[PDB]
């Protein structure tokens, strides 16, 4: 035996392909030699804390250099007329003007601006000095530690729990809904209130002081009494401002709505009667399933009892506790759709109503922050697909989920696809078409004849939230209605002044434009969705390939015969539906980047006109915006945009560099090393040295990957350089 | 600080040398 | 401005409604969604020897069997419903 | 039958009591929904059939409307008023308590109920003056009131729909409006404005 | 006689082929008691391999 | 080596084994088709994995099937 | 005024759309004889332009802060003529080949080769099958209604 340990097959292989196959079969636990289930579960519980112990060095690190390196004490004075510094630059590479171009805030040498918005996130939670970060990044690199010790503990034959232990569904849900939720949001709220709201108001609370400090002038007298609107009262004044006691008040619990007047975000008093409520919404729900007390429900009844007499949906969920509850890629992949879908939320929400002071007029922070979770958000949703693909392949099993919900889908995968098919057809035809025509028309110099459809249903949402720029007077935005007199003396007079608000993000305006993107955004996500559910729905098999499953998930193509079968695997179905994912997300964040641009520059009217024909995205946004990045170096000098214009092209590159194995297949490639095995043995002086594993071409499977790779590197990095540059050499 | 000129060094050339080093004659070890 | 003591009165209703009406629908549901188990086996007898029930907590003297489990249940939202309706007052 | 030339589903054989083969979306094709339902329909027919007298009566004698009695108790510190004299218990929280509480012990009584045939004619002690002593009059009784029952469940229907069309009136209102002049004050201006 | 007498129509019922529950036409029948699949059908569409013949045994096939 | 199996739907045709770049297939004698003969995989180890025997069948699915396995210097084809 | 939009015929950025384009296209006759070719092109190009101004302000469109003509589509009766009447003629139109291509299909899968009148066209089966079509929705209504439409 040797490398790999845990693959006899991999570890005879006479080639270079042991190596590559060893690294990247390391975390597949089920295909390993003489595994079992409990050393699986064993395996993933410490993976885990591996995990866990990453992240919490990770955040260590970033704190430990921001306060170490950083202009933290004199950010907070003066928020708006001060650039955070990341981290410092030791380059010996680096000449002198390098050295000149890169000392900026008020740092004594080269340093990186932060656009990770970590300033305004910690000045709002209460942090004031660089010895409170020292602190925090000691106590992270504690907690880091303590994730370790228990990650090792575990592997003891003393200390590992049993296969029933992990499968103990109603214990775990109960334990998780009720602490992991409910009182991890309680402490939240006690963290704010007794740290984070005096320190907005002038007041210093800390270890040392916070038993003798009351949070709230009468204590907790008014909780157990009932009287809670004590806590509600004298609020903070409009000329608050923040970080002192001028105009301050003395309430912890409100519910006011809309935006500090100063910082243009989010009370703090909102948040924490928020996340109040919540973790006693979550403290309740926590008590449902049944446990060794004696009371509760049982999730198998309760999914065996869900069948319509009707009989429209065969046997029901029946045999679905234990279709899930042993099957893993089943639970991956509901928790991978629903942190996608939490993670696209948290994108969504963050840019529109922000929570951090001093945030929203920080430019070049808010579009990193959003385009980062979007495409986060993008992988998580392919991951999902993905794994549901290989539970279908791996862990299903026909026979015990006769005729209910899970196997009626199988059985109609024709008509679905064959839906999805018609309505990604359509959008598609009718969104080109309805561009070039416009497009056409612009060219002829005739620009009234265009196509240009106004987004009534949106339109009509937005006037029902309080909204009045558009005249229609529907609820909300009428005076007389019984929806608007319930909330008018609690949030509505600070809601519809921040609504009615054109200088923020809450609501935007939207025309023809708004409608064509819409529409090209919906398109990619059904083309995206087809392709997935294809490659999961046919992974047991098709016409072409009756027995798929006896292959596995991932294998080449059955070969020449029957006309050809490249790609046909779902791990390929996979591969494909990451160019439309890119694709897609491309387009969101080129939609929001010009729209915010736009309004910045306050000159919303470019956007209005130049965005309904792709000559005027080309020629108004890539074009027009990409003249400052592009001359970050030149035969005259350099500035402080000079890495950004490296790593665009760099990006460039590395994405051109990935269409060679895309492009370009293996037996061209296995011919050519054939003949430098014979020029190298035949050579004099280095005939003497001789190779220990054969060299050969890469797989059909690998360089699909090696391929993909390189396009989502180059993608990403050219499209952060460009965002990054275009934004700060405007704005700062 | 000092610092900087020893650990940039220290990361970016003695240890990627010394754990390449210790890999590749991990990899190639037989028994 | 109703008194936070009398108002708490509603525990008793509540421990009155959950032992005299709703005792036996409670306790024929509870019989009717046995333990949970996986498998065809129930957590314990799979082999976890931490989903063993307590019954210890189980036996009491109770003329109909009235338990300390429930006493919590019933007090709790008992609280819940009072303490509610203090909030909802004094507005 | 309650279309002619139409077939019956084969469920309804025409034996049980106000049986017309009424089923077009054939919603009892399941034999255990068809037993619920004929529970419902009677409950929902007994309590109608209560609610009518209710709402007249009360607006033939001046006491105002049916939705005028509802107004006072959204007001902060309202008070219930009966035959126009308020009531001392006609705060909010009292009524609320009281009627829940009394409710719930009946309607859970008669949940617990497993004969099919006493969950729709109990009988016993709810007759105390004995009309089903005949089994020949008591189909004809049942006939009877399935008959009513329908036709008040219509009833109530028509006073929620003409509340919409005119808010702030009562039934009786709007008959004295429409005998008035019956060819202009009817139901055609509404459809067609 | 063994199965489906020459020229009737049967439909298959094999699901590794290609002509599942399609028609098809019996074209002779193997009398050998041997033989494991004796029952010959022809169908008007090729497959993807361009074939239009295939063999079936008395359990894939049922007259329609 | 690779995985080489054969179903007892082959028909006796002998065209998977006439198709095969290296000796890896044979015709034994059987019973249960008119050809009276299957093919038959003795020299599995010597399979490159090419899949022209799976090309040349021409049963409505293959009696013939090709399953990858480990790699091995004569099942990559290396002359080195 | 819906979606705060205002009548083309009000409208002053329309106006000043149609001076921009007239002017520009002035411009390019100054520089040819009045009695050449060129110059009676660009008079009946200024023509048109005006004309097609004009039947923009009597239509009863929409315009935004651009001087833009706007669509209506959420079904008003004062916007029918934008999106109803040419989407339900489209529908009729569509319908017609459909029908036209499926009676086609099924008048020819009875034949001995069925695909040799598919790459060689029947000519006049299909041009006594063209007419049929006139009258799809009836045909293909009564054909849902026997069960006739959705293949066994
Ligand atoms: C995350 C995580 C999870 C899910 C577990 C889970 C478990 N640990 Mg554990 N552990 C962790 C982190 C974690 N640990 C860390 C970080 C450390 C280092 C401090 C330890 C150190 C540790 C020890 C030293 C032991 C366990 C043991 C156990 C097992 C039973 C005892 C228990 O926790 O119930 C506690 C049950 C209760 C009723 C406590 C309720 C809390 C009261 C009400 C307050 C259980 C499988 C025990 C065992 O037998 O392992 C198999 C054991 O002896 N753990
Ligand atoms: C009170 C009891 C309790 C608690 C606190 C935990 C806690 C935990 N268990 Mg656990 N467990 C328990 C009882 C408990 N367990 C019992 C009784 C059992 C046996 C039945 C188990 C069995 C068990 C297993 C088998 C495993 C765990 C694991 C874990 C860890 C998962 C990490 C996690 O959720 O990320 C934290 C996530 C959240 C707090 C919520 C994420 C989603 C929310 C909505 C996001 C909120 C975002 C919010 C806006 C803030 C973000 C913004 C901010 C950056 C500013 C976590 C530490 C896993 C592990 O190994 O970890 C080490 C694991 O594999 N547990
Ligand atoms: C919590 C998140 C999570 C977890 C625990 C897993 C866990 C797993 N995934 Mg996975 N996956 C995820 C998210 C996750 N995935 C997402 C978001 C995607 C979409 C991008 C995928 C896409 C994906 C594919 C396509 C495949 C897996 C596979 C696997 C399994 C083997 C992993 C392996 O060999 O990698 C080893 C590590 C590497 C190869 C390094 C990756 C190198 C890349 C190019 C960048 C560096 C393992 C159970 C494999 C599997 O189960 O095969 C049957 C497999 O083929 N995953
Ligand atoms: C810009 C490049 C591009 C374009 C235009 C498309 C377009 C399309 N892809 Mg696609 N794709 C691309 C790149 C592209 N892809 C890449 C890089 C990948 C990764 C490998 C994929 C992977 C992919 C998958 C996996 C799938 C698609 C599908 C589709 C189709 C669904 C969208 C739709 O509604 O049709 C848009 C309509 C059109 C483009 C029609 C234009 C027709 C004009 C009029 C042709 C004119 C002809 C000519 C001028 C006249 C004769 C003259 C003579 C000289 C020829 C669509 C045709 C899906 C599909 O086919 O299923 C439905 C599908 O499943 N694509
Ligand atoms: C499958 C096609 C499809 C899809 C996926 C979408 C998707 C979307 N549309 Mg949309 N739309 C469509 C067709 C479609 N539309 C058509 C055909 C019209 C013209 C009537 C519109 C008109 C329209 C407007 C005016 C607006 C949207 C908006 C939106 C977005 C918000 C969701 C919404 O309001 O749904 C709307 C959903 C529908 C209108 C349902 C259409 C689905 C049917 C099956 C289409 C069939 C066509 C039908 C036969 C036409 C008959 C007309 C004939 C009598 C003349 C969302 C991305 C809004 C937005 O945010 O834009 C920025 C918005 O304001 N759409
Ligand atoms: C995952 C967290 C993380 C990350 C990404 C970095 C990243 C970096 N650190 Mg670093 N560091 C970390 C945690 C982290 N550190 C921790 C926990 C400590 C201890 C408190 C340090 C102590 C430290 C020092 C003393 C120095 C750096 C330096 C650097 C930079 C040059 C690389 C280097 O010399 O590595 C060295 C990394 C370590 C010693 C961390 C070991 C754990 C680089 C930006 C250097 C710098 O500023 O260059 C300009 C430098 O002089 N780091
Ligand atoms: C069973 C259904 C039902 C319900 C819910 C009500 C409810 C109500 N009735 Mg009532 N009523 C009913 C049946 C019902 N009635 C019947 C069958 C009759 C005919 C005898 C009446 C005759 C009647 C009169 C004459 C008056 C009311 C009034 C009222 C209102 C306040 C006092 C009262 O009677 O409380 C309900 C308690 C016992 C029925 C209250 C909304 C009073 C009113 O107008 O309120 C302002 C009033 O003056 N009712
Ligand atoms: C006139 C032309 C037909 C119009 C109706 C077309 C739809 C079919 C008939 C529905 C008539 C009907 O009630 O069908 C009921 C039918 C069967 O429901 P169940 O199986 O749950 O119950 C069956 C019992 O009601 C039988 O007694 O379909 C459904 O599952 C519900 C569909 C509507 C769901 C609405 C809520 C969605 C969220
Ligand atoms: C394949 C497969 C799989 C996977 C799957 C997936 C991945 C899916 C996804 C899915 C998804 C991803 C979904 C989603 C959804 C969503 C929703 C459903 C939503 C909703 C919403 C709502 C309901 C709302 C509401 C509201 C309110 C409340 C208020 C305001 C207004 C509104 C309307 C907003 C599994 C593993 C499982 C199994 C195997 C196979
Ligand atoms: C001996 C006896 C008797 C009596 C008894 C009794 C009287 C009992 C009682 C009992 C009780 C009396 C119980 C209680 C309980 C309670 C509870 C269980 C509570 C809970 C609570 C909670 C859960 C809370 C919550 C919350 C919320 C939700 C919010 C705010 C905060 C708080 C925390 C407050 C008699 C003579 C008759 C007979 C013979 C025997
Ligand atoms: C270029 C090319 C090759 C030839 C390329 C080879 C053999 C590259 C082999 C790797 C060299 C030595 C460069 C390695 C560069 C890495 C940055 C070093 C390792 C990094 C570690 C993290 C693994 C193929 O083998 C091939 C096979 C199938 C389809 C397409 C292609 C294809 O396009
Ligand atoms: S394996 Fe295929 S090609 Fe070879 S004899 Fe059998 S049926 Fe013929
Ligand atoms: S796969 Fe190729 S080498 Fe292997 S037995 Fe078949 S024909 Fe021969």
């Amino acid at each position: 035996l040797r490398f790999p340990r845990f693959s006899q097959g991999l570890a005879q292989d006479p080639t270079t392909r042991r190596i590559w196959f060893g690294i990247a079969t390391a975390h597949d636990f089920e295909s390993h030699d003489d595994i079992t289930e409990e050393r699986l579960y064993q395996n993933i519980f410490a993976s885990h804390f591996g995990q866990l112990a990453i992240i919490f060095l990770w955040t260590s690190g970033n704190l430990f250099h921001v306060a170490w390196q950083g202009n933290f004490e004199t950010w907070v004075q003066d928020p708006l007329h001060v650039r955070p510094i990341a981290h410092a630059i030791w380059d010996p590479h680096f000449g002198q003007p390098a050295v000149e171009a890169f000392t900026r805030g008020g740092a004594l040498g080269p340093v990186n601006i932060a656009y990770s918005g970590v300033y305004q996130w910690w000045y709002t939670i209460g942090l004031r000095t660089n010895e409170d970060l020292y602190t925090g990044a000691l106590f992270l690199l504690f907690l880091s530690a303590l994730s370790l010790i228990g990650g090792w503990l575990h592997l003891q034959p003393k200390w590992k729990p049993r296969v029933s232990w992990f499968k103990n569904a109603e214990s775990r849900l109960n334990h998780h809904l009720s602490g992991l939720f409910g009182v991890s949001s309680l402490a939240w709220t006690g963290h704010l209130v007794h740290v984070a709201i005096p320190a907005s108001r002038g007041e210093y609370v800390r270890w040392n002081n916070f038993l003798n400090v009351l949070p709230h002038p009468q204590g907790l007298g008014p909780l157990f009494t009932g009287q809670w609107n004590l806590y509600a009262q004298n609020p903070d004044s409009s000329s608050h401002l923040f970080g002192t006691s001028q105009g301050s008040g003395t309430a912890i619990l409100t519910l006011l709505g809309g935006f500090h007047p100063q910082t243009q975000s989010l009370w703090l008093t909102d948040m924490a009667h928020h996340h109040l409520a919540i973790a006693i919404l979550f403290l309740i729900a926590g008590h449902m399933y049944r446990t060794n007390f004696g009371i509760g429900h049982s999730i198998k009844d309760l999914l065996e009892a869900h069948i319509p007499p009707g009989g429209r949906l065969g046997r029901g969920h029946k045999g679905l506790y234990d279709t899930i509850n042993n099957s893993i890629h089943f639970q991956l992949g509901l928790a991978l759709a629903s942190l996608g879908v939490i993670t696209s939320l948290v994108a969504q929400h963050m840019y529109s109503l922000p929570a951090y002071a001093f945030i929203a007029q920080d430019f070049t922070t808010q579009a990193a922050l959003y385009t980062h979770h979007q495409y986060i958000a993008g992988f998580i949703m392919t991951g999902a697909f993905a794994h549901g693909a290989i539970f279908f392949i791996r862990d299903y099993n026909p026979e015990q989920n006769e005729d209910n919900v899970l196997a009626r889908m199988l059985d109609h995968k024709e008509a679905i696809i064959s839906h999805l098919s018609w309505a990604s057809l359509f959008l598609g035809f009718h969104t080109l078409g309805l561009y070039v025509h416009n497009d056409v028309m612009l060219a002829f110099g005739t620009p009234e004849k265009q196509i240009l459809i106004e987004p009534i249903f949106a339109q009509w949402i937005q006037s029902a939230h309080g909204k009045t720029s558009y005249g229609f007077d529907v609820l909300l935005s009428s005076t007389s209605g019984p929806a608007f007199n319930a909330g008018r003396s609690i949030w509505l007079p600070g809601w519809l002044n921040a609504i009615n608000e054109n200088s923020n993000s809450l609501f935007l305006t939207i025309g023809p434009g708004d409608f064509l993107v819409h529409h090209a955004i919906a398109l990619g996500l059904h083309t995206t969705t087809l392709i997935l559910v294809k490659g999961a729905l046919d992974a047991r098999g098709s016409k072409l390939m009756p027995d798929k499953k006896d292959f596995g998930y991932s294998f080449p193509c059955d070969g020449p015969g029957r006309g050809g079968t490249c790609d046909i695997s779902a791990w390929d179905a996979f591969y494909l539906a990451v160019f439309w994912m890119l694709n897609t997300i491309g387009w969101v964040t080129f939609y929001w980047h010009w729209k915010h641009i736009t309004l910045w520059q306050g000159n919303v009217s470019q956007f209005n006109e130049s965005s309904t024909y792709l000559m005027g995205w080309l020629r108004d946004y890539l074009w027009l915006n990409s003249s400052q990045l592009i001359n970050g170096y030149n035969p005259f000098g350099m500035n402080s945009l000079s890495v950004w214009a490296w790593m665009f092209l760099f990006g460039h590159l590395v994405w051109a560099t990935g269409f060679m194995f895309l492009i370009s297949w293996r037996g061209y490639w296995q011919e050519l090393i054939e003949t430098l095995a014979w020029a190298h043995e035949r050579t004099p002086l280095a005939n003497l040295i001789r190779w220990k594993d054969k060299p050969v071409a890469l797989s059909i499977v690998q360089a699909r990957l090696v391929g993909l790779a390189h396009f989502s590197v180059g993608y990403i990095f050219t499209y952060a350089a460009f965002l990054i540059a275009s934004t700060s050499g405007k704005f700062g | 600080n000092n610092l900087p000129s020893i650990f940039v060094p220290l990361v970016g050339l003695v240890f990627p040398a010394i754990a390449m080093a210790s890999l590749f004659l991990h990899i190639q070890k037989n028994k | 401005l109703s008194p936070s003591i009398v108002i708490s009165l509603s525990t008793g209703l509540s421990l009155f409604l959950g032992r005299f009406v709703f005792f036996n629908f409670q306790r024929e549901n509870v019989a009717k969604q046995g333990l949970p188990e996986q498998n065809g086996k129930t957590h314990f007898e799979a082999g976890d020897d931490r989903a063993k029930e307590y019954v210890s907590l189980l036996k009491s003297n109770d003329p109909i069997g009235f338990n300390i489990v429930d006493v919590l249940a019933w007090g709790s939202i008992g609280h819940i419903v009072a303490y509610y309706i203090l909030a909802t007052s004094s507005n | 039958h309650w279309m002619p030339g139409e077939p019956r589903p084969a469920y309804l054989d025409g034996s049980a009591p106000g049986d017309f083969g009424f089923d077009p979306l054939g919603l009892g094709e399941v034999p255990a929904n068809l037993e619920r339902y004929k529970e419902s329909e009677l409950i929902h027919c007994r309590w109608a059939m209560l609610a009518v007298p209710g709402i007249l009566v009360p607006e033939a004698l001046g006491y105002g409307n049916w939705v005028k009695a509802q107004e006072w108790a959204a007001l902060p510190g309202g008070q219930a008023t009966y035959l126009g004299n308020p009531v001392p218990w006609g705060t909010l929280p009292t009524i609320l308590a009281i009627e829940f509480l009394a409710i719930a012990f009946v309607e859970h009584q008669r949940s617990m109920e497993k004969d099919p045939e006493k969950k729709k004619y109990p009988g016993g002690a709810f007759d105390p003056l004995g009309y089903s002593k005949d089994p020949k009059k008591l189909e004809e009784l049942k006939v009877k009131e399935i008959k009513n029952g329908r036709l008040a469940l219509l009833a109530f229907v028509g006073f929620c729909v003409q509340q919409s069309a005119y808010p702030g009136t009562g039934p009786l209102e709007n008959l004295a409006t429409h005998l008035a002049d019956p060819w202009h004050n009817n139901i055609g201006d509404i459809v067609i404005p | 006689p063994i199965g489906p007498k020459r020229g009737s129509k049967v439909k298959i019922l094999r699901r590794e082929s290609y002509w599942f529950k399609n028609v098809g036409s019996v074209v002779a029948v193997d009398q050998d008691p041997k033989t494991r699949y004796p029952v010959v059908v022809r169908f008007a569409k090729v497959n993807y391999a361009n074939i239009s013949t295939n063999n079936y045994a008395l359990d894939e096939v049922e007259e329609v | 080596s690779h995985s080489v199996k054969i179903y007892d739907t082959c028909i006796g045709c002998t065209q998977c084994v006439r198709a095969c770049p290296t000796d890896v297939l044979e015709m034994i004698p059987w019973d249960g088709c008119k050809a009276k003969q299957i093919a038959s995989a003795p020299r599995t180890e010597d399979c490159v994995g090419c899949k022209r025997c799976e090309s040349a069948c021409p049963t409505d699915f293959l009696s013939v099937r090709v399953y990858l396995w480990h790699e091995t210097t004569r099942s990559m084809g290396l002359a080195y | 005024d819906i979606s705060g939009l205002t009548p083309c015929k009000d409208s002053k950025q329309f106006a000043k759309r149609e001076k921009q384009q007239i002017k520009k296209l002035e411009s390019s006759l100054k520089l040819y004889a009045p009695e050449s070719a060129p110059a009676l092109a660009l008079n009946a190009q200024i023509e048109k332009t005006k004309r097609r101004f004009d039947n923009y302000g009597k239509y009863g469109l929409l315009c935004g802060s651009d001087g833009l003509p706007h669509l209506i589509v959420n079904g008003d009766q004062r916007h029918w003529g934008e999106f109803i009447t040419p989407g339900i003629l489209f529908l009729y139109i569509a319908g017609w080949i459909g029908w036209v291509g499926r009676s086609y299909l099924i008048a020819i899968s009875g034949e001995k080769k069925p695909a040799m009148k598919e790459i060689i066209i029947d000519v006049p089966l299909a041009s006594r099958i063209i007419f049929r079509g006139f009258i799809w929705p009836v045909a293909a209504y009564r054909e849902f209604l026997n069960g006739d439409l959705i293949a066994k």
